[PDB]
RNA sequence: CGCCGCCAAGGUAUGUAUCAAGCUUACAAG
RNA sequence: UCUGGUUUCUCUUCAGAUCGCAUAAAUCUUUCGCCUUUUACUAAAGAUUUCCGUGGAGAGGAACAACUCU
């Protein structure tokens, strides 16, 4: 029983974090390197789901 | 604005469209403004607040007031102007002044419990002006 | 594909035996060995085609020729129109259809 | 690939031209990424794009269609560069596991 | 070690235990053995599959590949040609419906495998012939009826694949009758090339030829079809209507 | 190029050993049950620009 | 076998633990009599039962601690006595050999 | 390097509730002396109080019979050198990083694996006690240990949180009087 | 399509309210493409309709024959007119497996590397006694004959598969 | 209680330590399986 | 097992050579720590009862061999006569009235549950310390 | 009957002594 | 007259099947081929895994579930 949230949440988090060059977010940047392990599995699940040319 | 259903939507969408345009403009302002001073997570409370009020506007416009028909209500949900999920927790009994869906998820919380936004204030201790760290306040 | 066990077989039917067929190469009949009525053997069947193509055949290793002779005889048993021979210059030969 | 779709949804390139776009991307990697340089076994798949490109690109041009750009039939190159990632997920997930380990807890000199 | 298509479990059929072999004892003499012969790809080793599914209530019927498990050998399940028969012993009930026996052999129909059909012709007498309705009589068909009447076996015929005549060639019904009348007339005039048995002709009215489609398991012939006219809404008294 | 695709078709169809994999785990059904991952429903190109931003 | 089986099971669920196990169900309470101070320390703290849960680990974190340390090997097991036969000395001549 | 099951925890750090709920990690922080990865535990002592997690490992607590987070004596509720001078013996431990440091912690752990019940060398002289230390063993402890430390932005008057600032306010600390053995300022 | 030192474009203020242009969308007419017309260009086409699809997991589908005959008409230009596996005599998978095992090639087919059956040997008296310029050659044995049935035209075959024969 | 680097102290999932040959052939009955050794001469 | 065996007292002068804490039973260096299987809900209820109102029932097994009192601060328990937090109480006193705007129509005027309440010399010392 | 398409290390040393950001906890505390 | 259930989400083992109407990458052991040495490699065989997916099964709800198969 956990479900979708508004789409303006991911946008707000990533627009905040930006390029991680501010000092407020320094506790999170370690976790960013930790998500490098699962980046090829993010790119695979991306490119499986390209829109076909008959879509917008 | 993206509509993603090519529908030429039904009636009366023309009387809710300036309202929903105002809420979308305020959501862009509440999405774009900087995060300096706003501490870490109070800079993400207002998107939950205006999402709550947008879903509540369509909510009390349809179930309570019975102005909008069913088809335009399902349209406003299926486009994106409401939650399909949060009205389903507003329809249930004990809770329809709800904050958002993060104070129901009992494993977002570490102790396996629901957040203290969702505690009857009459039966909490008298003066502590706690604001939920997820959703924003009670 | 399966096999159901039979105690005894009355006439009119057909059946497969289990193990009379060491001294046989083609069709023949069987009786009891009691010096009885001497059924003057059924004629061998007429193929209505002539096995005319004729390959010579040889084992690769010249050592173990009787094993391929055993295999060749078992071939000649299981394929009735086959005619195998061996001639004066030593090469075995199979002529078939 | 994402810059192709964002060029389309900025609206300053259209759908036939995008389809020809990312068909060129899937067919001509190696010429525009230099990924083969660091893992050379995938050069096979570069060639397997370039081979099957001919299959499509000489049946577009059957009849009065012309020998220029426009072959936006991009499924058959997309598939093989996904079948690459199908088996390059665990390998370079493991390579990055060892990289992040050695960065965050140091290398072990005379251990193993 | 390798096997050649072994089966076990002596699969349940209808009756064939020792509660019916005791009455198969005298019915081991009224067996009316057949060796069905046909041309190459005329559905007979699938026809025996159709009747063995009629016998057994245990099937792995064709959804993707055909159930030619009477072509048992591994040198014939990859070719699809038939190299070796395996004759079958079943029972078949008739329109009255107690039983008969029908020990039945199904030879390869390839012309170079004209051997093994001969080895069934000197065993049994039933030479029920298979012809494609959609293709006609061909080399092994005419050679094989010739070899059958040279042995003066009982030349009946089960022409097959009329679905292939009409789902595939899509003939109108009168022209389908023209094709079937033509093919029965051609096998009649072909049998009467060696006329020691001048009276013996074949037609549907004699109960001598049964149509079929082994793809979809239909028996046809009018002495059995006017039964299905009879049991529902007829009261016809067939075999005078059927002829 | 025709025959060099038939070569790959044959090499794939020849070496088709049956799938002896034993257990099934999911790694997204494993992630989403944590307090740290949240689900949403986003546009495509948002998610593409999202992961290229994150990869940088 | 069960001892080294649970040893190697915890080992491979720690050497290769990378694949998708559940966390735990740490609802297990623990009661402990604080047997040190209690007179008016938390007046009535006779036995003070607590709820111990286990904090979630996010699967996007690198290793946290620098596993790179080397100290020299410590004191071993203190020596067992030695107990040979009576040790001989040979000569001054075969030792010279 | 170290697992645990339950912490040491003198009574003033638990708080005034007999019913407290507490959370654990598996390799949490490091020990603030020997950098050893213990299992950090966290709880809420009281409703006006900070969380006070866990500061040193179980090994560095079993060495000097010290509680787990506030670094006081488990028998008394006193600092370390008060106990060691009041028992006239120091139970030495090095100062540097390796120089005998992790060597002696490793080996004193290796010879503490059997008991897990009492401190390693203090057991013989923790009996002959209760004369010079019992005059100062402050029972009914003050819970100002557990109060949350003073926030900034009330120090600068900026704190936009208003009432819901969880930490504290209007406690300006004084820069005149605020490790493990010596020397410590309030102990003198 | 984007220069360096340009951060990747920020989907909030850049293309969020920008409408897309147009998809490809080959125009389907009614009276011939009447069944598929309402749903043919849709993300999952029949998703919330219990008559034709499983459900929202989108696992199973059942169509009707007009609705599939129109799809079969639309799906030409990339679908083969071969009604049977009879065009594929000596282009089957098993013909290719035999060609691999026998080091030879069908023309227009794949050319693999040899396998463990690399080098043969026969001493001179033996292959001289079997095979001189003695045999009655009439027409040469092509390699399609050897790949067709690799036993009488080919000595020592192994690791070999055996092709289909006239559907 | 804090073993060497293979146990918990390292995330270095090296290749050559990947679950290969993860089931054991036992010597079956036609070979010299120890039940057929417990009596032989 | 028999009651007389375990309930039999120990002969001796109790060994007062030790301190109070080392003579006391333990398994962990700080008190005998042992597992338990309390109901989750009544644990949470009496926990929240103490956390709000400063009194709860005491948990024990063998303290006095009979223990049925309240703990914390005692007198406020019988001021409320032993009520809980999940009870609609005998009075509704010292409540605090919020102002509500729950239309979702006005903009910058809708405060649902986010409503801020109706209620809404040292710096010399702070500058001399810093 | 139509192979083929290329990165890194291997060279411009390393070893010491003073001088900030990077990264690290935002803690135990009369 | 009585009998009375498809979706969707999580776990629970079994998989023997073109588990997948197509098809990745790795490790080991040998032969190749380029090669100066090592990783990047080559392209065949053998035996192993990982990974992207699936099939049947127990349980918990919720989703019209009361429309009604029975
Ligand atoms: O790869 P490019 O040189 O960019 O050009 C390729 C392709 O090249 P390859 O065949 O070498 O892979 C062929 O062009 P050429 O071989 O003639 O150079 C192809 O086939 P056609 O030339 O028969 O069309 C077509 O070239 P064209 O530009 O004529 O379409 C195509 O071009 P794309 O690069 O646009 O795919
Ligand atoms: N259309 C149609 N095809 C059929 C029918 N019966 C069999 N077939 C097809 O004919 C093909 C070859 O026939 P088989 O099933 O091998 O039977 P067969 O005639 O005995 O072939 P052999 O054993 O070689 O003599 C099969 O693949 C079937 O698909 C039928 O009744 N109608
Ligand atoms: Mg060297
Ligand atoms: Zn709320
Ligand atoms: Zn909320
Ligand atoms: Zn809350
Ligand atoms: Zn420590
Ligand atoms: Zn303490
Ligand atoms: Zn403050």
């Amino acid at each position: 029983q956990k479900e979708d949230m508004p789409p303006e949440h991911v946008r707000k988090i990533i627009r905040d974090h930006g390029d991680m060059t501010n000092r407020k977010f320094r506790h999170d940047k370690r976790v960013y390197l930790g998500a490098l392990k699962y980046m090829p599995h993010a790119v695979l699940k991306l490119l499986e789901n390209m829109p076909m040319p008959w879509e917008q | 604005k993206v509509k993603r259903s090519r529908k030429a939507p039904p009636d009366g969408w023309e009387l809710i469209e300036p309202t929903l345009d105002e809420l979308d403009q305020k959501m862009r302002e509440a999405e774009t403004e900087p995060h300096e001073g706003k501490r870490k997570v109070e800079s993400l409370w207002p998107i939950f607040r205006i999402h709550h009020q947008k879903t509540r506007y369509i909510f009390d416009l349809f179930y309570k007031r019975k102005a909008i028909s069913r088809e335009l209500y399902e349209y406003c949900i299926k486009e994106g102007y409401a939650d399909k999920n949060l009205i389903a927790k507003w329809k249930k009994q004990g809770y329809e002044n709800l904050c958002c869906l993060r104070c129901i998820q009992t494993r977002d919380t570490n102790f396996g419990t629901n957040c203290i936004c969702r505690v009857p204030k009459s039966k909490l201790e008298v003066g502590r002006i706690i604001e939920c760290t997820h959703c924003g306040c009670r | 594909r399966y096999h159901i066990e039979v105690n005894r077989v009355p006439a009119g039917n057909w059946v497969l035996i289990e193990g009379v067929d060491q001294p046989i190469v083609k069709t023949a009949t069987i009786t009891e060995p009691r010096g009885n009525e001497e059924a003057q053997i059924f004629r061998p069947l007429k193929f209505n085609t002539t096995s005319v193509i004729k390959i010579a055949v040889e084992p690769v290793n010249p050592s173990e020729l009787p094993k391929m002779l055993d295999g060749l005889r078992k071939v000649n048993k299981s394929y009735p129109s086959l005619t195998t021979k061996v001639e004066e210059s030593g090469e075995h030969v199979i002529l078939g259809t | 690939v994402v810059d192709s779709h964002v060029q389309y949804r900025l609206g300053n390139v259209d759908a036939f031209q995008l389809a020809d776009g990312l068909q060129y991307i899937f067919a001509h990697v190696g010429q525009l990424t230099g990924m083969y340089r660091y893992k050379y076994k995938l050069m096979r798949q570069i060639r397997m794009c370039k081979d099957l490109k001919h299959l499509i690109y000489y049946r577009f041009n059957t009849g009065p269609v012309g020998k220029g750009p426009g072959c936006g039939f991009w499924a058959a190159g997309w598939r093989v560069w996904l079948f690459f990632m199908r088996g390059i997920t665990p390998l370079l997930e493991r390579w990055l596991g060892n990289l992040l380990a050695r960065q965050f807890e140091g290398r072990h000199s005379k251990g193993v | 070690t390798k096997k050649f298509t072994l089966m076990e479990q002596t699969l349940p059929v209808t009756v064939y235990e020792m509660d019916f072999l005791a009455d198969l004892m005298d019915n081991s003499e009224l067996i009316r053995n057949v060796t069905l012969c046909g041309h190459l790809h005329h559905g007979k080793t699938c026809f025996v599959d159709c009747l063995i599914e009629q016998t057994h209530p245990e099937i792995r019927k064709r959804y993707d590949q055909d159930l030619c498990y009477t072509d048992i050998l591994f040198t014939e399940q990859e070719r699809g040609v038939g190299i070796k028969s395996t004759p079958v012993t079943v029972v078949l009930p008739d329109t009255k419906g107690k039983s008969y026996l029908f020990n039945i052999m199904d030879t390869p129909g390839h012309v170079n495998f004209s051997d093994e059909v001969t080895a069934g012709l000197r065993i049994s007498d039933g030479v029920v012939l298979f012809i494609d309705a959609a293709e006609g009589v061909m080399l092994n068909t005419e050679r094989l009826i010739k070899h059958a009447v040279q042995e003066r076996l009982a030349v009946t015929v089960c022409i097959n694949k009329i679905d292939r005549l009409i789902l595939e060639l899509k003939l109108p019904p009168t022209d389908a009758y023209y094709k079937l009348r033509h093919i029965v007339d051609e096998v009649n005039g072909l049998i009467s090339m060696y006329s020691t048995d001048e009276n013996l002709i074949l037609s549907p009215l004699l109960g001598n030829v049964c149509f079929s489609s082994s793809q979809y398991s239909i028996c046809f012939t009018l002495g059995s079809f006017a039964k299905i006219y009879a049991d529902t809404f007829g009261d016809i008294n067939y075999q005078e209507f059927a002829k | 190029s025709y025959q060099k695709l038939l070569k790959y078709y044959v090499l794939n169809a020849l070496k088709h050993r049956p799938p002896k994999a034993q257990k099934k785990r999911y790694l997204f059904r494993s992630f989403k049950a944590t307090k740290f991952f949240q689900s949403t429903k986003l546009d495509w190109v948002e998610v593409g620009l999202q992961v290229c931003r994150q990869g940088y | 076998r069960v001892a080294l089986e649970k040893s190697v099971s915890q080992k491979v669920a720690a050497a290769m633990p990378v694949r998708a196990a559940d966390k735990l169900a740490p609802a297990q309470y623990i009661r402990y009599t604080p047997s040190q101070q209690g007179v008016a320390f938390n007046s009535g703290a006779k036995q003070r039962v607590i709820r111990m849960v286990e904090m979630q680990k996010d699967p996007m974190e690198p290793p946290r601690f620098k596993i790179n340390k080397k100290i020299p090997r410590g004191p071993p097991s203190p020596p067992a006595p030695v107990m040979h036969s009576p040790s001989r000395k040979m000569t001054v001549k075969e030792q010279q050999e | 390097w170290e697992d645990a099951d339950f912490p040491i925890l003198c009574q003033t750090c638990l708080g005034e509730n007999p019913y407290i709920r507490m959370t654990k990690e598996k390799y949490g922080k490091e020990c603030k002396i020997c950098a050893r990865p213990f299992t950090v535990f966290r709880w809420c002592p009281g409703v006006r109080m900070r969380f006070k997690k866990t500061e040193v490992c179980q090994t560095c607590s079993k060495l000097k019979n010290v509680c787990q987070t506030c670094l006081l004596d488990l028998e008394y509720g006193l600092p370390i050198q008060v106990r060691d001078a009041g028992l006239s013996f120091k139970d030495d431990m090095p100062k540097s990083d390796v120089n005998k440091e992790y060597y002696t912690q490793n080996m004193e752990r290796e010879i503490s694996n059997s008991d897990g019940t009492r401190p390693v060398g203090m057991l013989g002289k923790a009996t002959s006690t209760s004369d010079m230390l019992l005059k100062l063993a402050r029972t009914t402890p003050y819970y100002k240990r557990n109060r949350p430390h003073i926030c900034s932005f009330w120090v600068k008057g900026e704190c936009k949180r208003g009432e819901e600032c969880p930490y504290r306010h209007e406690k300006p600390t004084d820069p005149d009087d605020p490790r493990y053995y010596g020397i410590n300022d309030p102990v003198a | 399509p984007f220069d360096d030192e340009e951060p990747p474009l920020d989907y909030a203020d850049n293309i969020l309210d920008v409408e897309p242009l147009e998809a490809i969308q080959l125009e389907l007419d009614p009276e011939e493409d009447a069944p598929v017309l309402d749903w043919f260009y849709d993300h999952q086409p029949l998703r919330d309709s219990r008559k034709y699809v499983n459900g929202s997991t989108y696992q199973r589908w059942q169509f009707t024959l007009p609705m599939m005959s129109t799809l079969y008409r639309l799906a030409n230009q990339l679908l083969t007119d071969l009604v049977d596996d009879n065009y594929f005599y000596l282009f089957d998978l098993k013909a290719f497996f035999t060609s691999k095992a026998l080091n030879m090639a069908i023309p227009g087919g794949p050319k693999f590397e040899p396998l463990v059956r690399d080098i043969n040997l026969q001493d001179e008296d033996w292959n001289e006694f079997n095979d001189i310029n003695k045999i009655i050659i009439r027409q040469p044995i092509r390699t399609e004959y050897k790949i067709a049935f690799p036993y009488l035209y080919n000595n020592l075959p192994h690791h070999v598969h055996l092709t289909w024969y006239h559907t | 209680k804090g073993e060497g680097d293979l146990s918990q102290l390292s995330k270095q999932y090296s290749s050559r330590d990947l679950p290969s040959h993860t089931k054991i052939k036992y010597r079956q009955t036609t070979q010299d399986a120890p039940e057929e050794v417990r009596n032989r001469d | 097992p028999t009651y007389e065996t375990m309930f039999a007292p120990e002969f001796g002068p109790e060994n007062p050579f030790r301190t109070q804490q080392m003579a006391a039973p333990r398994n962990m260096l700080s008190g005998y720590a042992e597992p338990a299987h309390i109901n989750d809900f009544m644990f949470e209820q009496q926990r929240r009862t103490f956390a709000t109102y400063g009194y709860a029932l005491d948990p024990s097994l063998d303290n006095h061999q009979v223990s049925a009192k309240y703990i914390g601060s005692v007198e406020e328990a019988e001021k409320n006569q032993g009520l809980t937090v999940f009870e609609t109480g005998q009075k509704k006193t010292e409540k605090r009235k919020k102002f509500k705007e729950n239309d979702a129509s006005n903009i910058d005027g809708f405060l649902g549950p986010w409503a801020k309440y109706v209620d809404e010399e040292e710096q010399k010392e702070l500058d001399e310390i810093t």
